Formats: C-alpha cells, structure tokens, sequence
C-alpha cells in the first residue's frame, strides 16, 4: 500500500480495540445523518427520518456490520488493497451503482468515528496511518469503475 | 446553509471548547500538515515542528476567528470580512485546503468532546465549518459582475438553438471522461447517438437557458431542480464541477471567436454558480 | 499509466498538431486569469492585472512555453509518467513549494485551450483520453510531496 512498518502497527494495535459491529453501525449511521444524500441507496432499509431513528435502524446496523467486516478483513491485505476489493469494485459498479465518492465519505465519517471513540489515543500521526488506509481502501473500491 | 438548531449545536460545542480553543487549533493545524503534507507548502516560512511557538500562535488565531465566526454565526460574511480578504488577495490559498483543515478540526474536536459529538452535532459543525470555508473562499473570484453577467449573456446567445445539441455533447463528454457519473443514469442507454441523452441534455440545457436569463435571480429560478437534485436524485455534489468542466470543454470547441480568456473566466464563475445553487438544499 | 491503443493514438495524433510555445502561453496565461489565485506564484513576471495584461506578459509566454515543452517530454514516456517527472515533482515540492492542486487546475485549462484551438477535432473520445493524460501527470508531479 505504502504505509512505513510503523504506521502499519498504529493501525493494527488500535484496530484490535474495534468493535467492529458497534463502530460500524455508527460509522454508517452517521455517514446517512451528516451526508443526507447516500440515503438513496438505502429506502428499503425503513425510516430514516432523523438522527436517533438512522442510529437505531436495524437494517442500518446490520448494513454497517456487513461494510466495515469487509474493511476490517481488507486491513490484513494492507499490501494488496485493489485485489482484494477487485470484484466488491465491479459490484458496486455494475449492479449497485454506487458513485466513488461515497466511499471517500464514508472514509471521513470512519476517521471521526475512530476519534471519538478513542479520544486522546487517536493521535495525530496515528490519523495521518488511517487516513492513508481510508484513502487507499476507497481507490481499491473505485479501480474497476468503467 | 446553517439551521437554528445547527447554531445552537455549534454554539454549545465550541462553548464545551472554551480555553482549550487555542490549543485545539493547534492541534487541528499539526493533525492537517501530517494527513495532508500538500498544505505545507503554504508554510514554508514557519517551524512545522511539533509544538512550535508558530504553529501554537497560528494555533490561537485560527481557532479565535472561528469563535468570532461562532459568536456571529449568523452574520459570518461581514465577522470575517477582513480574513476573506486575507486568504483571497494576499494568502490565495487554494479553496481546496479549507476542506482538509476542516475534517482536521472535527476530528479534533471528536477527540476532545466525547460527551458532545453526537450524530446530531457532527452534523451541524460539519456544516458550519463548510460555510466557514466558503465564506473564506468567496472573494477568490466573487459573485458574478457586471462583465461576467454581460460576458455569459454574450457567450449563451452565440449558443442559442444549438444549446440542446451542446447539452448532449457535454453529458456524452461527461460520461466518457468521468466514468463514475454514469452510476446516476443506469436506467439510460448511453451509447453514442443516444435518443435518452439528447433528451436529457435538452433539458440541462434548457435549465441553463433558464439561469442566464434569471441570472441575478437564480436561486428562485432553480428551486425545483434543487429539490429535486437534493431529496430525490441525490447526486453528489463533486459531480456537478465535473458536467461544468465538460460544458466549458463544449463551449470552446464551437465558440472559436467567443471563448476568450475573459469570457471563459466568466463562464466558469457563472456554472459554479449554478453549482452551488443546485446543491444548496442537499444539507 | 494504461491507456488503450484509440486512446494513445488519439492523444499523439493531436499533439502532433499542437505549437507548444503558443498552446502553452494560452494555457498558463488562462489558468493565470481563470483561478487568479495562482498568481501567487508568479509576483516578478510583472503585470497580470488584467486578461490582456496576463495573456501579452512575455514573462508568462515564456514560462508556458517551458511548462509545455515539460508536458510533451511527458507524453513520449507515457508508460512512465513518475518517474519521468520525479525531479520536476522534487522541485515543485521543495524550493518552489507550489499546491500539487494547480497541476489539476492547469490540467482542466489546457483541456479547454485544446477543445478551444481544434474546436470538433477534439471530439468526446478524445478528451477523454486527455483526461486521463493530464490526470496521470498532475498525479505524477505530486507523487514527491512530502
Ligand atoms: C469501506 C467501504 C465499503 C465496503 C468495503 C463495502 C462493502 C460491501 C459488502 C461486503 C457488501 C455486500 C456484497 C454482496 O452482497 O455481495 C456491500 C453491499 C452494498 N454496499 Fe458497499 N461497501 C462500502 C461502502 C459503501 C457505501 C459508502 C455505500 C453507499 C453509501 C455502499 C452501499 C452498498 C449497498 C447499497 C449494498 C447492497 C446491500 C444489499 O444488497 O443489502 N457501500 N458493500
Ligand atoms: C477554515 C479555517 C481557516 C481560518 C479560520 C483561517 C484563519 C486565519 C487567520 C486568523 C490568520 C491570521 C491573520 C493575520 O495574522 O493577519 C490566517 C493566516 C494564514 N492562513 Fe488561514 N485560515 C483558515 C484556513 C487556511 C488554510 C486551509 C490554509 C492553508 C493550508 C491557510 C493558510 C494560512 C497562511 C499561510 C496564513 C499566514 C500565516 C502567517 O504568515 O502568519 N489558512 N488564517
Ligand atoms: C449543473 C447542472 C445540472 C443541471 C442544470 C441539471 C438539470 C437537470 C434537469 C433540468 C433535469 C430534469 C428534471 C425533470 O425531469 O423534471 C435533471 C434530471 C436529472 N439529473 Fe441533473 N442537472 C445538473 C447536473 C447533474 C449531474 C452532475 C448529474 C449526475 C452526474 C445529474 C443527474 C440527473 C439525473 C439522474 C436526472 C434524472 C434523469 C431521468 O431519470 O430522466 N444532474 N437534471
Ligand atoms: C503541467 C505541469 C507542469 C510542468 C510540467 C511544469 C514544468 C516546469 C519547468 C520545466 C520549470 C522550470 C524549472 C527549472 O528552471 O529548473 C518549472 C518552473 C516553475 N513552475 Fe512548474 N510545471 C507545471 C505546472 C506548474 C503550475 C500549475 C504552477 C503553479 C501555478 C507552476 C509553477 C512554477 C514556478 C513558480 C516555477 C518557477 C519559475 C521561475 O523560476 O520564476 N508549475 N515548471
């Protein structure tokens, strides 16, 4: 990918802390709530009316879930991101249609989320690591647009 | 932008921050310069050194102008008058910066109030900070003058019954260079020649015709396309500099005598204009 | 950097075509008047107070002519863009310390000085396959930043 040996750790360590269904849900509910227009891909998931009703949606936790137990199992493959993403690419492309910067979104949200949740820990070069992995991850995700 | 509930959100957020607000800009500028290395190239005259009294002056002043931003929330073009001056005339930093220090910012801010950074909040300091950001950024080129009214006016009357012809051309050259933007019309046949994009580009194109003639009124004039752009296509906002730039390509291969470089300033202040109208009811 | 066979003969076959000294005064000189801003790099090439000061400036011909001859040396190495413009990349970097975002800006305006001098020549597919170029060398100047 290109992270050093260092930035590969700080992102590991603090990774191994994740709940990764809690941040997900949370991840994806606040990526609905602060960037109301990735709501269109989700009308089948029920009411989406506000803040606390995206949050306890459970379509959108279980949505969240799905998503970032893709992400976790992608930071084992930090050396070969576009492969392991390869065919998700071609899906959300082809059948889901999902527009690339959502993924940059979602990125920025996840970067906030890991913030919050981990307050004084998520240090400012620990930052700089995971947002070349959210960046990395969304360019792996984007590649097989055509 | 800002909602009520959005400056009651902010208010008690950056209340919480208090005398840390210093600290917290500082914190928020060392965070930017690590994720974001190309914004050092604005300050190449300081220490960037950790701790650095000019990273912490610096620091102080960017998080006292956001203070004063917030205690005029409401009034933030003239509060920050002289820093878009500033930031336009003698700093000319790059607009896309602003983005990049602003997620800096709220993940400082997450990192600092875990009380406080509900869904909800993030939300409204997202939002408070783009509108920092954009009345920062808005003298760069400005609103559109006189010359710029007169040199689009000029410009789209060359273009006149072709402008359905040009509106297909620019969303085929749209779709071909911008790949990404054809996840919005996965219904349309987007092949070259294509009876669904010529229809389609009808239509941009007459909504433009629209916001030429109603140009120092356009808001009203594209409210129903706002909505529609914002509660119901939903389309990310970075698309629409990317159908400007394919419109701009358009315009210049058939105005050969027209597109002059002043003209070509103009035209692309007046589809950012367009831009931002159409996306202004997304949040 | 990939590009299909149409899309490489397309991109060679125009700039065959192209006078770099005048294509590439146009170009600097319009990036100069469209985003203002990028003047800040420029304060000793005299007067750029207005489109015709700016676009008459022999300082600012002189500079787009030198930035274009760059820009052709990159597109007989189309294969190799980084490394081609490494040292190019160094110095835009360290002592000249300009925004990696004004190699975009400048991609978009020679997109429309092209579209603008061979007007229905420069047809949809070929832009295209301009985009990608100017896209591949604006990645391939900031890939030094640091
Ligand atoms: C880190 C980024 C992301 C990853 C790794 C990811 C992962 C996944 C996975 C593993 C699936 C299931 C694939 C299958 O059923 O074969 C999926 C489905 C889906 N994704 Fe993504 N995705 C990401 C971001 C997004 C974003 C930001 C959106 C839209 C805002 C999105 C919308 C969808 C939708 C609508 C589906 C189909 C869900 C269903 O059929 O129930 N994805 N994605
Ligand atoms: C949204 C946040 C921003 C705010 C509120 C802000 C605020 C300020 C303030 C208060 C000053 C000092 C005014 C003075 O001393 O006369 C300043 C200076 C400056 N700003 Fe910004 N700024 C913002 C974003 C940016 C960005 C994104 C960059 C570029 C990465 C930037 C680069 C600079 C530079 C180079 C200076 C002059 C520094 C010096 O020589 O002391 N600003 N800004
Ligand atoms: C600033 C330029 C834009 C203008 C002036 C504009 C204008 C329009 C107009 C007039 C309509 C027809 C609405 C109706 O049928 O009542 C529309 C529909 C639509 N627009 Fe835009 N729009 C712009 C940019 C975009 C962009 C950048 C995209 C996506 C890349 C987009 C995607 C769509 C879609 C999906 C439709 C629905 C088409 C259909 O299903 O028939 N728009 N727009
Ligand atoms: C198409 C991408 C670009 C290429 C290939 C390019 C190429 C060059 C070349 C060949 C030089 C001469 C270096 C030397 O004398 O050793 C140079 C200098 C320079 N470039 Fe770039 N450049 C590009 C884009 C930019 C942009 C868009 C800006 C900023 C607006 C910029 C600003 C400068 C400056 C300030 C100099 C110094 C001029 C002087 O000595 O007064 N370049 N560039």
């Amino acid at each position: 990918m290109h992270l050093t040996p260092e930035e590969k750790s700080a992102v590991t360590a603090l990774w191994g802390k994740v709940n990764v269904d809690e941040v997900g849900g949370e991840a994806l509910g606040r990526l609905l709530v602060v960037y109301p227009w990735t709501q269109r891909f989700f009308e089948s998931f029920g009411d989406l009316s506000t803040p606390d009703a995206v949050m306890g949606n459970p379509k959108v936790k279980a949505h969240g879930k799905k998503v970032l137990g893709a992400f976790s199992d992608g930071l084992a493959h930090l050396d070969n991101l576009k492969g392991t993403f390869a065919t998700l690419s071609e899906l959300h492309c082809d059948k889901l249609h999902v527009d690339p910067e959502n993924f940059r979104l979602l990125g920025k949200v996840l970067v906030c989320v890991l913030a919050h949740h981990f307050g004084k820990e998520f240090t400012p070069p620990v930052q700089a690591a995971y947002q070349k992995v959210v960046a990395g991850v969304a360019n792996a995700l984007a590649h097989k647009y055509h | 932008m800002l909602s009520p509930a959005d400056k009651t959100n902010v208010k008690a957020a950056w209340g919480k921050v208090g005398a840390h607000a210093g600290e917290y800009g500082a914190e928020a500028l060392e965070r930017m310069f690590l994720s974001f290395p190309t914004t050092k190239t604005y300050f190449p005259h300081f220490d960037l050194s950790h701790g650095s009294a000019q990273v912490k002056g610096h620091g102080k002043k960017v998080a006292d102008a956001l203070t004063n931003a917030v205690a005029h929330v409401d009034d933030m073009p003239n509060a920050l008058s002289a820093l878009s001056d500033l930031h336009a005339h003698k700093l000319r930093v790059d607009p896309v910066n602003f983005k990049l220090l602003s997620h800096c910012l709220l993940v400082t801010l997450a990192a600092h109030l875990p009380a406080e950074f509900t869904p909800a909040v993030h939300a409204s300091l997202d939002k408070f900070l783009a509108s920092v950001s954009t009345v920062l950024t808005s003298k760069y080129r400005g609103v559109l003058s006189p010359a710029d009214k007169t040199n689009v006016k000029a410009a789209w009357g060359k273009v006149g019954a072709h402008a359905g012809e040009y509106g297909a051309e620019a969303l085929e050259r749209m779709f071909l260079s911008f790949p990404t933007t054809k996840t919005y019309f996965p219904h349309f046949d987007l092949s070259h020649g294509s009876a669904q994009v010529k229809g389609h580009g009808k239509k941009v194109a007459d909504a433009l015709t629209n916001a030429v003639a109603h140009v120092d009124d356009m808001p009203n004039a594209l409210s129903a396309l706002s909505d529609l752009h914002a509660h119901k296509l939903r389309v990310d906002p970075v698309n629409f500099k990317l159908l400007s730039h394919c419109l701009l390509v358009t315009l210049a291969a058939h105005l050969p005598a027209e597109f002059t470089p002043a003209v070509h300033a103009s035209l692309d202040k007046f589809l950012a204009s367009v831009s931002t109208v159409l996306t202004s009811k997304y949040r």
